[PDB]
């Protein structure tokens, strides 16, 4: 999910511009739901996932807000000590405490029902147990007990009119989420929200801790510790799920790292390129980042140094020269199915080979399979989410930086060989694989583009639409599930705010019993593909001016 | 009027709600959602509570067990019971609004029932506040704020310890899964602030 917020000192023809591209995958009907709420203290417009009571993306005419996933570490596992005799108990602070437990029956259509039990300790629900060691693992979330309050903080924040009121509600949102702020006066802000544990000294948050008492969290850290900035010296706030701040630790997931190679640099380069940006230029960053290969920037210097002493007829070098002419923007050919330049296919095959020769080789099976993906893996339907730089590739980037990397190289991933020898061997593998399929003339290589599927199954793998409701888009775009832009104090209008969004396939998912599809079932689908957008209305006059229908209800509680 | 809810739709079908108190406002919201996205909302509701196998069968039993093992429903109900009347109105209004449209749908199915209910063979039921809260808990807290791989990290660490020995296995672990990397690009520049805490990276808890 990415976000760029541009303040007073970087905005051209406006005081503040917010562009948000939450990335949840692509679905039919649409992941988010458009909604305007006018009354009881509320005056808002925007769209929100699953029609939440609170709007994750929108504005109320004075301030605007948006989110990206935080990925802080707010979950630790507690190894509980069980007893072979006295089962259902666990040792905690010198006594044998009884577990909470509940029985559940799963009714099954055309099957027999199944019942099982769920167990919970003071640290949380039990994930798994090891009868052999008499250990049970409890997953403990820092936000446990604050789920409903987080839903409400996302609702009440829609009434804030300034930074002070807005941060009051940010302090109640307990999930690890980045929150962003913009206002009519051009102020901008960011808060890495959520509840983080106050851990005992010596607790390494990447691994389990004994649940017997001594490792218990002390409480939760205060909101003053949450990374946050207001009106940054730079003039802008950019995020693509990268680190909030210097020295902030990331989720404990083995596949997730915040390192020197990070995709947010792609957004930074575009925002630093121009002294000021207009709304049209802020929106255009969605189209460039959507199409940008993320590995070229990282490994092009390494490839260039390695092939520098090679002759012009050496195919390894020809591969590097094709990459050197490329800006890394992928564009479809006229056929709607192949890319115009073979760069991504080259990097893919190179990187797979380099990982297999370095990171993969230093890790015992079966953990070596966690570090072999190049980050280009997809299927015929295309990626299910955003494209990123793979873990293996972030680890290999640190290794190719040498003593310029802050990470001690405990094992030499190049195993005694000079880097360039390993780079050239991988490049020979690449040439062998690709030339065999496409031939020797690199200029006529037509390599397969990634496509984009709006799935009929939601993100759990459950049907939310019939299989025929699936929609196909020829160009994969590394961009939000929806995009929304808010422009505050436009010099080009008399309106104090202007906002747009795009919720594809459409606002409605309704299909009548006779098979007649609603009028707003797919009217946003082509707009999405061409980077278009529709206006969001907020004032009464604008709503009335664009009304297509009206319904009045009279109800009393 | 205090009893009036006015719903205006724009040229893209987007609903705007005009109402005078909280309960009427969220009732309107609920009502248009039930008009636009009823089947999607009903499958989300089953997805987040683990009741998919009741309408879709045996392929979803492990899914439903996994969903139910990952939360504690009484803890959610207790949080709902402690809300003040104003906050409770948001959730209760929303479910009431959905219910009003589901009542008309279950009364007039020949023209109002979403086709997919006929296709999958079942009909919509009524919502309560608990169901509204569970849409957000399931697809946002329970799924997007719940990541850990601590157990698998420990299995990797143990395997590196066997390969490279005890002190060396730990330093390779720190090479593959560092705690922090000072060169990571950050949304907040170092001139503004840095995070004050420092953590153990030795697995000192064993
Ligand atoms: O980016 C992700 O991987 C998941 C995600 C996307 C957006 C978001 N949000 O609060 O907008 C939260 C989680
Ligand atoms: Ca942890």
């Amino acid at each position: 999910s990415n976000m760029w917020v541009i303040g007073k000192s970087k905005a051209q023809d406006a005081k503040a511009i917010m562009v948000n591209g939450p990335q949840f995958g692509w679905y039919a009907p649409a992941y988010t739901y458009g909604i305007g709420l006018h009354g009881a203290g509320y005056d808002v417009t925007g769209n929100t996932p699953f029609a939440y009571p609170g709007l994750v993306f929108g504005h109320n005419g004075v301030i605007s807000w948006g989110s990206t996933a935080g990925f802080g570490d707010d979950v630790d596992i507690f190894a509980e000590r069980l007893s072979a005799e006295k089962p259902g108990y666990y040792l905690h602070n010198g006594k044998w405490v009884k577990m909470l437990s509940r029985e559940e029956t799963i009714t099954v259509k055309n099957g027999q029902a199944e019942t099982f039990t769920v167990w919970r300790t003071v640290h949380g629900n039990i994930l798994q147990t090891d009868q052999t060691t008499q250990t049970a693992y409890a997953k403990s979330r820092a936000w446990d007990g604050k789920e409903v309050a987080s839903l409400l903080a996302w609702t009440h924040q829609m009434k804030a009119k300034n930074w002070q009121q807005w941060t009051q509600q940010a302090a109640k949102q307990a999930l690890t989420i980045n929150w962003y702020y913009a206002d009519v006066n051009g102020n901008i802000g960011y808060v890495h929200t959520g509840a983080y544990p106050d851990r005992q000294s010596g607790h390494d948050p990447r691994l389990p801790v004994p649940g017997t008492g001594k490792w218990d969290w002390k409480g939760l850290l205060p909101f003053e510790m949450n990374p946050k900035v207001y009106n940054p010296q730079s003039g802008y706030i950019a995020n693509w799920n990268n680190s909030p701040q210097k020295d902030y630790p990331a989720s404990d997931l083995f596949a997730f790292l915040w390192g020197g190679a990070d995709r947010v640099t792609e957004i930074d380069r575009l925002l630093e390129q121009k002294p000021r940006l207009t709304a049209d230029q802020a929106w255009d960053v969605i189209r460039q980042t959507s199409r940008q290969d993320l590995n070229l920037r990282l490994f092009l210097p390494t490839l260039q140094a390695a092939t520098s002493g090679l002759t012009q007829s050496d195919p390894r070098r020809q591969l590097v020269e094709t990459l050197t002419r490329w800006d890394g923007i992928n564009l479809l050919n006229d056929d709607g199915k192949t890319w115009q330049q073979p760069g991504s296919a080259i990097l893919n095959v190179w990187l797979t080979s380099m990982l297999k020769r370095t990171v993969v080789a230093a890790v015992p099976m079966p953990f070596d399979k966690w570090y072999s993906a190049s980050g280009y893996e997809t299927t015929q339907d295309g990626p299910t989410g955003s494209l990123n730089i793979s873990v293996g590739a972030k680890i290999l980037y640190e290794a190719v930086q040498g003593d310029k990397s802050p990470i001690p190289q405990a094992v030499d991933l190049f195993a005694g060989k000079p880097q360039q020898e390993v780079v050239l061997a991988a490049l020979e593998d690449t040439w062998e694989t690709l030339s065999k399929r496409y031939g020797n003339n690199v200029s006529n290589w037509k390599t397969p583009a990634m496509a984009l599927t709006f799935r009929a199954n939601n993100f759990f793998g459950v049907p939310q639409a019939a299989a025929e409701e699936t929609r196909h888009q020829a160009e994969y775009q590394n961009r939000g599930t929806e995009n929304d832009m808010i422009v505050f104090s436009p010099t080009t209008s008399d309106r104090p705010v202007l906002a747009w969004d795009v919720v594809a396939p459409g606002q409605s998912g309704f299909i009548a019993p006779d098979g007649t599809v609603d009028k707003h079932y797919e009217d946003q689908l082509k707009m999405y593909e061409n980077f278009g957008r529709k206006s969001l209305w907020l004032t009464k006059q604008d709503v009335e001016a664009h009304k297509e229908s009206q319904e009045v209800l009279h109800v009393q509680r | 009027s205090s009893s009036e809810i006015k719903i205006v739709r724009d040229e893209y079908g987007m609903p705007h709600i005009y109402a005078n108190d909280t309960w009427h406002l969220f009732y309107g919201y609920g009502y248009v959602v039930a008009q636009d996205r009823l089947f999607q909302m009903e499958m989300a509701r089953r997805s987040t509570q683990g009741t998919v196998a009741e309408v879709l069968g045996k392929d979803f039993v492990k899914f439903d067990k996994d969903i139910r093992r990952n939360y504690w429903p009484d803890a959610i109900r207790a949080q709902i019971a402690a809300l003040s009347p104003e906050d409770m109105s948001i959730l209760q209004g929303y479910a009431d609004g959905m219910n009003a449209w589901i009542d008309k749908v279950n009364t007039n199915p020949e023209t109002l029932l979403p086709k997919q209910f006929n296709t999958f063979g079942f009909t919509p039921k009524r919502w309560e506040p608990f169901d509204v809260a569970m849409i957000f808990v399931g697809t946002m807290a329970n799924r997007f704020s719940d990541s850990t791989s601590e157990i698998d990290n420990l299995a990797l660490l143990t395997a590196l310890k066997d390969k490279y020995g005890v002190s060396q296995g730990m330093a390779v672990f720190n090479q593959l899964k560092w705690l922090v990397n000072p060169s990571a690009p950050t949304t907040i520049a170092v001139q503004e602030s840095n995070y004050p805490l420092k953590f153990n990276q030795q697995n000192s808890q064993t």
